[PDB]
């Protein structure tokens, strides 16, 4: 995908967000469909609203959660 | 910047006209561009380039 392999930068998010995708470490849009809505929301400093705008961006963009990989990268 | 108005005022004119510090004016402009930079943004400003 042109997309699936692009960073979380593209992914329009603020520094709590950014910083939630630091302690995930996770870059790759493909990457961050891979986890689902609470595994990500059980981190520290990170609620309702952090994930809340994360799958308003992701289906803004053709993405959402639950999704899943194969081989990637 | 000049963009449609008759002068390109200083960072010290705007404060004024904002009621704020020059700083905070400076950190504003450069929030702003680092905005505009932001790809997923400014594809076709991109494109203005030609080389």
């Amino acid at each position: 995908d042109p997309i699936l392999l692009r960073p979380v930068d593209d992914l329009e998010l603020t520094v709590r967000s950014a910083n939630c995708l630091k302690a995930e470490a996770i870059h790759y849009i493909g990457d961050l469909v891979q986890r689902t809505e609470v595994e990500l929301l059980k981190t520290p400093n990170l609620g309702k609203k952090s994930l809340t705008e994360i799958k308003d961006v992701l289906a803004s963009r053709g993405l959402s959660l639950g999704m899943r990989l194969e081989n990637w990268p | 910047f000049g963009i449609d108005m008759n002068t390109d005022y200083t960072l010290e004119e705007v404060g004024k006209q904002f009621d704020v510090t020059r700083e905070r004016i400076r950190q504003i402009e450069a929030k702003a561009l680092r905005k505009l930079r932001h790809p997923s943004r400014s594809e076709v400003l991109r494109s203005f380039l030609d080389d």
